[PDB]
């Protein structure tokens, strides 16, 4: 009964207004690509209509005929038909109506749910924040796996690069840090807040229909943001998601709060944007990639920017997942974006098969902030941890004198302790604790194949029995002189007793 | 909001009383016999050993 | 606003329904099959309870 009366209220509120609107006739339409004649006030990269209610962009001013690139199918578009110009540049919807929505490309619901009752739109090509509303990074973004955390930490506006391979672990890299975020997003203080936003471009829509069912599992859609530009979506559409991604990331920078967004990949934009160019007939470069395909990255990873507190205080971490074609970082496409970044996380195929994952390869993976965006318990540790993996590593290749001998014992140690499972993020002082017990000779005693279990063990064990301890590490941020004698005496007496 | 959501509001109704009024089981301490087992140490640890050590 | 009579001839089609829908009108055989593919499609995926009313457990202690 009711259906019908909601269906009509719909029909109720109209657009009666016609209005006189300019236009122009497709002289060639193909490949995703329509000439349109006339148009004779459209701006650069404006958006305009086709007579289907189908939109495009209006990329190409050449003197004759304006270039435009169909956001959608093409099989609708005729020739003769007509393009209306909306008179406006390219803009997407943004705010806190979008969370939890998945939307694609060009801000429009995708899992049904109703419309968005976005409130204000925003222009994907924006200029990127200038010198002087920045502040250098100071706050760490916690992403909770253990090596990232501990051993190239990322912090608030940073730039981190996830780089690796097919299949080594980068997606669950970011889904860990999207899941990780539910702590502080669950907690009081809007100063630890993280709303995420997840950028798929080029995925298939099984594989973002998994990953937003996963999010859903792990109760993080709350403050996730997914726009999704998949496999079967016209290229100008998953050349255009990141920068629709980044604007919505924009709005919570701008507005006070902390956003992240994490490109995945940053490699089929590129593709997508070749593609483009190469139907609008623009000349192509090295690899067939257009000479402006450096740009299209930098312009959009320079968004990621820490604001002051004059302009709010907000942040906008990115995290580029780039895809190298067998270890090959030399590429064309993974090169740009490593000058473009600052730090990287390196995966590695043969990491991933020794049995260490994640597998970030810590011997190259870096990040400039280093020290600062790191807690001070964190920044305690580590770097006890990172001397040792250090020293483990130049002495590593073989496997006698009781010195070196306890030197690898104790890297391979810390390297079983750095492994972890997917979608079990751990807090920060949990990460501590084990990083601690791993590093202050505790574990030398026991074998290196039960390092896990003791892990395991003993964090369920301080979960629940010194919950005041943890509570005391994260609160003070700091493994003071009675902390510090306390975590000696629990693993003193779990290590015997396990 | 559940109830405001379904047709048959009567049946959703019914779910919801029959769970308000039924509830579950618990174990018991049978399993815990071992209790028995206490009491034999006491001979051991504070009557026997203790005496003749 | 009373103007626009293909606004008001949409209105009038959607009353003519709503009077017209004591049963689905048009439905055609269509209408059936996919009700019964779906709502089957769906009971498999819940599962194959009473669907009346609440299971029983008859739980087991260790
Ligand atoms: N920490 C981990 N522990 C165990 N298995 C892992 C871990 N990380 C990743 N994997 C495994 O690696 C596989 C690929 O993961 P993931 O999708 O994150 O990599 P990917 O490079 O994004 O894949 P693709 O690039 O093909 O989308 C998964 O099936 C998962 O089981
Ligand atoms: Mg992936």
């Amino acid at each position: 009964a009711e259906v019908s009366s909601i269906l009509e209220e719909r029909i109720l509120g109209a657009d009666t207004s016609v209005d006189l609107e300019e236009t122009g006739r497709v002289l060639s339409i193909g490949d995703g690509i329509a000439r349109v004649h006339g148009l004779r006030n459209v701006q650069a990269e404006e958006m305009v209509e086709f007579s289907s209610g189908l939109k495009g962009m209006s990329l190409n001013l050449e003197p004759d005929n304006v270039g435009v690139v169909v956001f959608g199918n093409d099989k609708l578009i005729k020739e003769g038909d007509i393009v209306k110009r909306t008179g406006a540049i390219v803009d997407v919807p943004v705010g806190e109506e979008l969370l939890g929505r998945v939307v694609d490309a060009l801000g429009n619901a995708i899992d049904g749910k109703g419309p968005i009752g976005s409130k204000a739109r925003r222009r994907v090509g924006l200029k990127a924040p200038g010198i002087i509303p920045r502040i250098s990074v100071r706050e760490p973004m916690q992403t909770g796996i253990k090596a990232v955390d501990s051993l190239v930490p990322i912090g608030r506006g940073q730039r981190e690069l996830i780089i690796g391979d097919r299949q080594t672990g980068k997606t669950s890299i970011a889904i860990d840090t999207i899941i990780n975020q539910k702590r502080f997003n669950d907690g009081t203080d809007e100063k630890k807040k993280l709303y995420c936003i997840y950028v798929a471009i080029g995925q298939k829509r099984s594989t973002v229909a998994q990953l937003v069912k996963r999010l859903t599992d792990a109760d993080a859609m709350k403050y996730t943001i997914v726009v999704s530009a998949t496999a079967s979506d016209a290229a100008p559409l998953q050349y255009l998601a990141p920068y629709s991604g980044c604007s919505m990331g924009e709005y919570f920078r701008d507005n006070g709060k902390h956003a992240l967004i994490i490109y995945d990949d940053l490699s089929k934009q590129a593709v997508a944007y070749r593609q483009m160019s190469l139907l609008l007939r623009r000349p192509p470069g090295r690899e067939a990639y257009p000479g402006d395909v450096f740009y299209l990255h930098s312009r959009l990873l320079e968004r990621a920017a820490k604001m002051n507190d004059a302009f709010g205080g907000g942040s906008l971490t990115a995290l580029p997942v780039i895809e190298t074609q067998a270890g090959d970082v030399s590429a064309y496409i993974p090169t740009n974006v490593i000058s473009i970044t600052d730090g990287q996380i390196f995966l590695e195929t043969e990491l991933f098969y020794k049995g260490i994952r994640p597998a970030i390869n810590v011997g190259l993976s870096v990040s400039r902030v280093g020290s600062a965006a790191q807690t001070r318990a964190m920044k305690q540790v580590a770097g006890t941890m990172k001397l040792e993996l250090a020293q483990y590593r130049e002495v590593a290749a073989f496997a006698l004198d009781a010195a070196t001998q306890q030197l690898l014992s104790r890297g391979v140690r810390l390297t079983e302790l750095l492994k972890q499972g997917q979608y079990s993020p751990m807090a920060i002082e949990e990460q501590v604790a084990v990083i601690y017990a791993g590093v202050r000779g505790y574990l030398d005693k026991l074998e290196p194949s039960k390092i896990t279990k003791f892990e395991n063990a003993f964090l369920s064990h301080v979960i629940s029995q010194h919950q005041a301890l943890l509570s005391k590490i994260r609160t003070d941020g700091k493994i003071s002189e009675e902390s510090d004698a306390k975590l000696k005496e629990i693993v003193t007496n779990f290590l015997a007793g396990f | 909001y559940y109830k405001a959501n379904v047709a048959k509001a009567g049946l959703v109704d019914d779910f919801e009383k029959k769970f308000n009024a039924l509830k579950v089981p618990i174990p018991e301490d049978k399993y815990t016999a071992q209790v028995d087992a206490e009491e034999k140490e006491d001979v051991k640890s504070c009557a026997e050993f203790l005496t003749q050590s | 606003d009373p103007v626009q009579k293909l606004f008001v001839d949409k209105i009038r089609e959607y009353r003519t329904k709503r009077q017209t829908s004591g049963g689905p009108v048009d439905a055609g055989p269509e209408y059936q099959q996919d009700l019964d593919r779906e709502l089957f499609k769906l009971k498999q995926m819940y599962g194959k309870a009473d669907m009346n009313t609440f299971p029983n457990f008859t739980f087991e202690d260790p």
